[PDB]
């Protein structure tokens, strides 16, 4: 069940798409003022990356930032965050 | 004492480059009501 329901991942999808994306991935240079889209600090915003990128190959794709953004509104929403990665928001593309 | 260069991620992070060259928010925020609300 994975957490990027095709709603919120159409949703990031949207985002996605609005910075000009390379081959269907973003990276840090366009990502991070996306993430700096909410007051969260570049800590968390940081670590939501380093969890968010599955692959861990320098850019997230539709997938993994699909996972970033839902990981940034989870800290907005007044909800704790987990340094540990919840194979529930594992995309299932990149298992 | 050389730990003057000590960005705490693995690298394939945009943000362990931090108090540096970061300040650079977008005016892409899908986060704009949240900051109207905050206390919830
Ligand atoms: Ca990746």
């Amino acid at each position: 069940p994975w957490a990027v329901k095709p709603e919120d991942k159409a949703k990031y999808d949207a985002i996605f798409d609005s910075l000009s994306p390379v081959n269907g991935f973003l990276s840090g240079d366009k990502v991070k003022p996306v993430l700096l889209n909410s007051k969260l600090p570049v800590d968390i915003l940081g670590r939501v990356w380093e969890l968010s990128d599955i692959d861990h190959d320098g850019m997230l794709d539709r997938d993994e930032f699909a996972v970033a953004m839902f990981l940034v509104y989870c800290a907005l929403e007044k909800e704790p965050v987990p340094m540990s990665l919840p194979p529930a928001l594992v995309p299932p593309s990149k298992r | 004492p050389s730990v003057t260069e000590a960005s705490p991620w693995r690298a394939t992070n945009p943000f362990l480059n931090e108090t540096l060259q970061d300040v650079q928010p977008s005016p892409i925020n899908p986060f704009s009501a949240f900051f109207e609300e905050q206390e919830r």
